[PDB]
């Protein structure tokens, strides 16, 4: 193939009918293949038997993405500069209600665009630059318009390095399949030399240029643009030219100092970010590690070492492969990358890291739910791709007899447990709520489960939270309050419209959501675990790995023989996770507003967006539409004719798209065939169809168009439901 | 220069122990874990002899006593010869 | 043909020892004037105190760059042109005597080196004629920022 | 390893290019002879004397009729005979292809030797300036933007601004 091989055509092939699997697209026409090929455009069974390139392709695809983010966000940073909102907001923050983005007025459009601002019509934003942003001190719109093109610079170039691979004559095996350094480098000087470098441009420049912003001015009444070198008088305030120390060390005297740092603990008052000053120290104290750390090392060495009696021989040469699986060294990653994103989602809302967040409610919960769906959308993946390992990747058997070969040894076992785990949960983890209804609708509270009724009695108080703030008995020194303000001990005092941050004390009715999470996190994983484990051969099929991780279903026999596979375990596992996350979101905002998100008022009488309705009334799972869905959402179905309106006006579509999924999810296949011909007939009479044999959806494509829609349906529904109950009161 | 020059002599002190210490601590490696303390090959006591770090913690102390009086509590003496 | 830049293992530093000669006599004007410098208003102001006793009376006009691009042309022409085979110098459109070459394709003191006979006197490998002029180059490099300022020469 | 352009409408692209550039010819000499304004000076009255104007747009329709016919009829025959259907010589229709367009009809034909040609003799005159004119025009048309933009006055429009020091024009010269 042979248009024409090797040596002797530069001449490209566009044309003669084109390619895949060897009874290649037929010649003779079909539809499905147009759906094939976007799908499974890369799988890597095909293109070559021999890994050869592909690692030589996946470096390039990676380059494309890095550019693209860059194309992105130049865009963003643009938008952010020259449709400003920002200059205006910053003198002005805690008045402003901020936009980057504006429509043009054509047809309806422009209901949308409603006064945001330092006096301009806007669409209000809830990702915050304007808060990443506070940091730049120097300011002004045309720069961000430099940071912007600085973006388009990185891109074109960090996108001609992708020419400067695959397409260019390009690289070979050793380079990846000798690993020996790679984390050495990465973590040492970038992980390090960023955070390090970030330190250097995180007190140099930023600290001072918001050290005396947290007062007001009209900027540049404060900051010259370069201003900040050989110079510096200004460091003098924010501290000394080290005055006489030497390269740290000690024969140093302070009668009154210790270098910038000086740790913060708690939140700024009048910018309650948390101190802009533990922010240098912490990043500095990072990098070092990485700076020292990325200095291992070259490998099996450590992995081949420790063994135990249960413990695994396999552990050793736990994978010559690992260097060349790929699909496995992506699956591992996603679990981490993914599980290391939604750990953001907490440390964020219970410890803001940007100036003006919390007061800014809606511009950091959007966040805590966007970052939340990735620390989930990337985890089910982190299973799929292991399934993609577990079936195929190595030519041959020679992994042999380990730790894995071990885990599999039991397998109707690791998943034998985990199962009961879930029905123990569920019964202790949902029908728990249903008690309440059945008995509060029967009505006898004496015996509910209410935080008042079934006795723990009125304290949450001591577990960890109370040991955590309360923190300095300790080898701990530091800082007037907490690591996180929310923890029980301490403080009234945070912020200027509004409440930002307060204990959150829980009790029960934090107790049992916290448990539904368990059962939801667990039966999610059951299906993926048992899915990826039983990947290749099963008690129902042995001849099971033979085409596929995909195949539709083996065949009507054995009783059912349908779902099986593991595309589909990574099809019914998404289906859950959509809840896993979809109900964790439902948790946070009902809390964070029922308690916390606030207002301060004279003598500080806190006024929670809802006076804690949560109390006795989440425990009832109707209260979850009495107090939630039917209570809030009244802002979604009132939202017409306004400015945000695009939410209420989405909330019907996408609350439609979902209720279109079921058609794709719930239906046969030779059905829409049987139909597609009646069609095809009427077509031929007028002479208008045959060519490119119109065909119904590819059993599993149909499932691909379930799910995917069920999610972008059922999801943006709340993306709307949300942005519509924090914009406007809250 | 300054106490800071005494400090130049002193970068030499931290830099020093650590590095001068360094080779011994690596020099027969592939020990991994462990020692004279544990399995096969006793001789008893503790010992007296051999270096890397027995001798330099001592040095931060040396620097200390001489340095010591000079700044201090205006600093002995005590003489005795005075000196005679 | 759609374009060629043959590289073998060290293409670079064939130049490099080259970027270095040019670069090197630019250590240069250091070797043997020295500050644009910056962003040009003075009109009032030097880095941060620069100057004092803005740079310079300063003629200069940035037209360079318009110069950098323009001489760029020469650089890349000498290099193709000699790809070569030479018409090149037309000489006198008519007629007769054209003694004069002037000698050479140059390199060095006689277009053909020339005047071969010489000294009784003055009487008593060519990456070295490179190596030492980075050891003249990277040197002003730090000498731009060559200060400790708050203090000064500890040495001294 | 390099694109393949060659592109194949193409040879046409080059004759399109002649139109653009020879036409580009009218501009330069005449405007610029410009009257080297001028001895002095230039008045229109005359037709347009007071007739409620002359052209506006109507001038454009006449301009086009006169042309439509020409640009139109045209390429329609720079050449092209045979003119139908099924299978390829490739020009892209190619119909003229084998048959010139006619065996025996007429003198479609011009000149000696069963051919179109004026014949061998001359690239000469007109490949170098007329194509050199491909070049010329482009830079001198590139010169036109240079010559107006910056609109001295009237209109900034939408400023992030940040000029003046001084105006732009053509009379000629350059200052500096
Ligand atoms: C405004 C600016 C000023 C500045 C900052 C520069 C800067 C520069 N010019 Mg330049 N130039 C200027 C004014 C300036 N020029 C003016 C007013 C003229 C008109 C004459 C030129 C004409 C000019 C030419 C023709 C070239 C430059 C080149 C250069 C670059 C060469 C780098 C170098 O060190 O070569 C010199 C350093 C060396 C180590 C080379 C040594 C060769 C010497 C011995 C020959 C000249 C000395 C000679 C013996 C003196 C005899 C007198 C003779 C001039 C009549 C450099 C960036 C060159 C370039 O960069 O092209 C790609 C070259 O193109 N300039
Ligand atoms: C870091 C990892 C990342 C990478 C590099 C890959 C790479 C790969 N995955 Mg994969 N995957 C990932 C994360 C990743 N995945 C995650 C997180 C999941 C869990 C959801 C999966 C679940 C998954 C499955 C089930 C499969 C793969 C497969 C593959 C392979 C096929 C790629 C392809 O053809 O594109 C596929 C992309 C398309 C066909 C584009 C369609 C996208 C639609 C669904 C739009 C999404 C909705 C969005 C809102 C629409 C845009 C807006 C619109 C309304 C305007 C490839 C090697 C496939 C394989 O067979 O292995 C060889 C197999 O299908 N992946
Ligand atoms: C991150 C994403 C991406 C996205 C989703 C958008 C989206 C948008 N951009 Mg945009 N833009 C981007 C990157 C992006 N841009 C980049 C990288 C740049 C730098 C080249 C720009 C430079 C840019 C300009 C100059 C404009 C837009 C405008 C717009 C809006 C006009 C819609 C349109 O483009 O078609 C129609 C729309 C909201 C327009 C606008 O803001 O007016 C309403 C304005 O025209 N963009
Ligand atoms: C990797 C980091 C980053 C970078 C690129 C710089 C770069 C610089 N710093 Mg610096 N700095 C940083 C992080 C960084 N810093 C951090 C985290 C701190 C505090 C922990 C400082 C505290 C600091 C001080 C007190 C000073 C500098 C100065 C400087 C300048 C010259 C001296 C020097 O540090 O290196 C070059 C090395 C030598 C000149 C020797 C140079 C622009 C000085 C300056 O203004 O210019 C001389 C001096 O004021 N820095
Ligand atoms: C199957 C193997 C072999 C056996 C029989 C054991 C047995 C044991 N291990 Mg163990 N271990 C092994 C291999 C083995 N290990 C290997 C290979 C490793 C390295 C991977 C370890 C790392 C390890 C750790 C860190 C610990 C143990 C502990 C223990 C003990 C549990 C405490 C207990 O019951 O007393 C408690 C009874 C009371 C009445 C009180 C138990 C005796 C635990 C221990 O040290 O004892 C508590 C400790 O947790 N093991
Ligand atoms: C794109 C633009 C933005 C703008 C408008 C500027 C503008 C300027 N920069 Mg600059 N700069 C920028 C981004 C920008 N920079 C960025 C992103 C960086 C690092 C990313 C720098 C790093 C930088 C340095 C190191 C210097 C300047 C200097 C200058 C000034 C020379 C001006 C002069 O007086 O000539 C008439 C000028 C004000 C120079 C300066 O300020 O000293 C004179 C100095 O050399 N800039
Ligand atoms: C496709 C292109 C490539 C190729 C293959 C050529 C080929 C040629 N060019 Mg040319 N050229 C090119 C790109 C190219 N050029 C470009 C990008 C430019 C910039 C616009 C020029 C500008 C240019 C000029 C000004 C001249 C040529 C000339 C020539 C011809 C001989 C050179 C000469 O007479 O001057 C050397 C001068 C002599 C007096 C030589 C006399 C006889 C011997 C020396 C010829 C060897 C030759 C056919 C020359 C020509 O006659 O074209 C009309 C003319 O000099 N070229
Ligand atoms: C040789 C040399 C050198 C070097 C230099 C350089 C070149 C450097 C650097 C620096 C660096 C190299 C830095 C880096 C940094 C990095 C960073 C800082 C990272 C980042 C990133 C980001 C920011 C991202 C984010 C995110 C996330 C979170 C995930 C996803 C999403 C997003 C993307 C947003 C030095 C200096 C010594 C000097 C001398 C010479
Ligand atoms: C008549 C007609 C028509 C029709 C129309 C209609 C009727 C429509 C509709 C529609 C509907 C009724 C619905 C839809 C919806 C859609 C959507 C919806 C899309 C998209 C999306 C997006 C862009 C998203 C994003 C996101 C993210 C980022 C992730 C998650 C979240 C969210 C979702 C937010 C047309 C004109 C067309 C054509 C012609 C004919
Ligand atoms: C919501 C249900 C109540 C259950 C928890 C109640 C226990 C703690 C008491 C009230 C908690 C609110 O804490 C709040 O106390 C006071 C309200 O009376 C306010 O008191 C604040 O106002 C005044 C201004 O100088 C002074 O009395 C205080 O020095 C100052 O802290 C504060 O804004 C806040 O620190
Ligand atoms: C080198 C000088 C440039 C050439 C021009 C000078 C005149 C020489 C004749 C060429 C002029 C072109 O026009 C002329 O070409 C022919 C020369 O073969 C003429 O004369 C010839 O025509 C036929 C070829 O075309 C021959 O078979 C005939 O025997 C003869 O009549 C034609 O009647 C006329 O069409
Ligand atoms: C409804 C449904 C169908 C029928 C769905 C079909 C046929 C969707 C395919 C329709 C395509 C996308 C229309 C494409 C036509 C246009 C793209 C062509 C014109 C181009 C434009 C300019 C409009 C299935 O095939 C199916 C298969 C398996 C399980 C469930 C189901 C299922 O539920």
């Amino acid at each position: 193939l042979v248009d024409r091989d090797p040596i002797k055509t530069s001449f490209e092939q566009w044309a003669k009918p084109g390619h895949f699997s060897r009874t290649i697209a037929k010649g003779p026409d079909t539809t499905t293949w147009i759906w094939n090929l976007h799908a499974d455009a890369h799988d890597f069974d095909s293109h070559t038997s021999d890994l050869e390139e592909i690692s030589r392709k996946v470096f390039s695809a990676h380059f494309g993405q890095l550019s693209i983010i860059f194309l992105w966000l130049s865009g963003m940073y643009f938008h952010g500069a020259r449709f400003s909102n920002y200059e205006a907001w910053l003198n002005d923050p805690t008045h402003i209600g901020p936009s980057a983005q504006v429509v043009w007025p054509i047809v309806g459009q422009e209901i949308l665009n409603g006064d945001v601002g330092g006096g301009f019509r806007g669409i209000q934003i809830t990702s915050g630059f304007f808060q990443i942003w506070r940091a730049s001190g120097i300011t002004s719109e045309l720069q961000l318009y430099c940071t912007a093109i600085g973006a388009l610079v990185f891109a074109g170039l960090m996108l001609f390095a992708g020419w400067f691979h695959y397409h260019k004559a390009a690289p070979k095996l050793a380079w990846f399949q000798d690993v020996e350094s790679m984390l050495n480098h990465h973590l040492a000087g970038l992980l390090g030399l960023g955070s390090l470098s970030w330190a250097r441009h995180q007190v140099h420049v930023s600290l001072p240029i918001n050290q005396f912003l947290n007062a007001g001015v009209d900027p540049k009444e404060i900051p010259l643009p370069h201003e900040f070198i050989l110079n510096r008088d200004l460091l003098a305030q924010l501290y000394p030219s080290f005055a006489e120390g030497a390269t740290p060390f000690f024969t140093l005297n302070w009668s009154k100092y210790a270098d910038f740092l000086t740790f913060r603990g708690g939140l700024d008052p009048l910018t309650g970010g948390l101190w802009l000053t533990d922010i240098a120290h912490h990043h500095l104290a990072i990098a070092i590690l990485f700076l020292i750390a990325g200095h291992m090392y070259r490998i099996k060495d450590i992995l081949e070492a420790h063994k135990g009696p249960f413990t695994g021989q396999g552990h050793k040469g736990l994978y010559e492969i690992l260097t060349t699986s790929w699909h496995a060294q992506l699956s591992i990653n996603l679990a981490m990358l993914g599980s290391l994103t939604i750990v953001v989602a907490q440390h964020m809302y219970s410890m803001p890291p940007y100036p003006y967040l919390a007061t800014d409610y809606a511009t950091q919960l959007s966040l805590f739910t966007h970052h939340m769906w990735i620390g989930g959308f990337l985890i089910v993946g982190a299973a799929a791709h292991a399934a993609i390992f577990m079936v195929r990747d190595y030519d041959p058997t020679t992994r042999y007899n380990d730790l894995l070969d071990r885990v599999l040894r039991h397998r109707d076992a690791i998943i034998s447990h985990l199962n009961w785990v879930c029905i123990f949960l569920g019964f202790h983890s949902f029908g728990l709520y249903i008690h309440n209804d059945t008995m509060s609708a029967l009505g006898r509270p004496q015996d509910m489960f209410s935080d008042t009724a079934i006795q723990l009695q009125p304290v949450f108080a001591q577990w960890i939270q109370n040991t955590h703030a309360l923190a300095p008995g300790t080898t701990a020194p530091g800082a007037t309050a907490s690591t996180s303000l929310t923890w029980g001990g301490g403080d009234l005092v945070a912020v200027g419209n509004k409440v930002a941050l307060l204990p959150i004390p829980l009790g029960t009715a934090d107790f049992l959501v916290h448990h539904i999470h368990a059962f939801t996190i667990h039966v999610t994983v059951l299906i993926l675990l048992k899915g990826v484990l039983f990947a290749r051969s099963s008690r129902l099929i042995p001849d099971k790995a033979n085409l596929g991780f995909r195949f539709p279903c083996d065949g009507p026999g054995r009783g059912g023989t349908c779902q099986v596979s593991a595309w589909d375990h990574v099809f019914l596992g998404l289906f859950w996770m959509y809840n896993s996350i979809s109900v964790v979101i439902f948790h946070f905002s009902w809390k964070m507003q029922s308690d916390v998100w606030g207002t301060i008022n004279d003598q500080g009488v806190v006024t929670h967006i809802t006076a804690g309705n949560f109390a006795q009334s989440s425990i009832t799972i109707n209260g979850w539409l009495r107090d939630f869905l039917w209570a809030q959402a009244s802002q979604v179905i009132q939202s017409y004719g306004s400015s945000l309106s695009a939410y209420g006006l989405f909330f019907l579509g996408a609350h439609f798209v979902w209720a279109f999924s079921l058609m794709f999810l719930f239906s046969g296949r030779g059905y829409w065939q049987e139909l597609i011909e009646s069609i095809v007939w009427a077509h031929n009479k007028l002479k208008v169809a045959p060519a490119t044999q119109p065909r119904a959806l590819s059993i599993v494509q149909g499932r691909a168009v379930g799910v995917t829609h069920y999610l972008l349906g059922g999801i943006a529904t709340t993306w709307a439901f949300f942005l519509a109950r924090i914009i406007a009161v809250g | 220069d300054f106490i800071g020059s005494p400090t130049n002599l002193i970068m030499v002190t931290s830099t020093s122990l650590m590095l001068f210490a360094g080779r011994f601590g690596l020099a027969p490696s592939a020990n991994r874990k462990a020692t004279a303390g544990l399995k096969l090959e006793v001789r008893d006591s503790g010992l007296q002899t051999g270096d890397p770090a027995g001798f330099t913690l001592a040095d931060t102390l040396a620097c200390g006593v001489v340095g010591h009086i000079i700044g201090v509590g205006v600093v002995l003496g005590l003489k005795n010869i005075g000196a005679l | 043909s759609d374009p060629e830049g043959t590289g073998g293992f060290i293409e670079p530093r064939w130049l490099a020892y080259g970027e270095v000669i040019n670069g090197r006599f630019a250590m240069l004007g250091a070797v043997g004037l020295g500050k644009v410098g910056l962003i040009p208003q003075e009109t009032a102001l030097a880095w941060f105190q620069t100057g004092v006793i803005y740079n310079y009376w300063a003629d200069n006009y940035t037209l360079f760059v318009l110069e950098m691009a323009l001489m760029g042309f020469a650089e890349h022409r000498r290099f193709q042109d000699w790809a070569k085979p030479g018409s090149m110098g037309k000489q006198y459109f008519l007629g007769l005597e054209k003694g004069f070459g002037g000698s050479g394709n140059p390199a060095y003191p006689g277009g053909p080196f020339f005047n071969p006979l010489g000294f009784g006197k003055d009487e008593k490998k060519l990456k070295e004629v490179k190596n030492g002029r980075l050891a003249m180059l990277a040197i002003l490099g730090y000498f731009i920022q060559g200060l400790v300022t708050g203090v000064g020469p500890y040495q001294n | 390893s390099d694109p393949e352009s060659l592109r194949w409408n193409v040879q046409a692209e080059l004759v399109h290019s002649r139109w653009a550039m020879l036409g580009a010819a009218g501009i330069f000499i005449p405007e610029f002879l410009t009257k080297l304004g001028i001895l002095n000076t230039p008045s229109w009255y005359t037709a347009g004397e007071q007739e409620y104007f002359t052209d506006t747009t109507t001038l454009f329709i006449v301009e086009l009729v006169f042309i439509g016919w020409a640009e139109g009829r045209r390429w329609a025959d720079i050449l092209n005979p045979g003119c139908v259907n099924t299978d390829p010589i490739f020009p892209n229709n190619k119909l003229t292809g084998t048959d010139v367009g006619y065996p025996g009809g007429l003198w479609f034909d011009p000149l000696g030797w069963g051919s179109a040609s004026p014949q061998k003799l001359k690239e000469l005159r007109t490949k170098e300036i007329k194509n050199g004119r491909l070049a010329m025009l482009a830079v001198m048309g590139a010169w036109f933007q240079h010559i107006y933009t910056g609109t001295g006055p009237i209109d900034n429009l939408f400023a992030h601004l940040a000029d003046p020091g001084h105006a732009t024009i053509f009379a000629a010269f350059t200052p500096k």
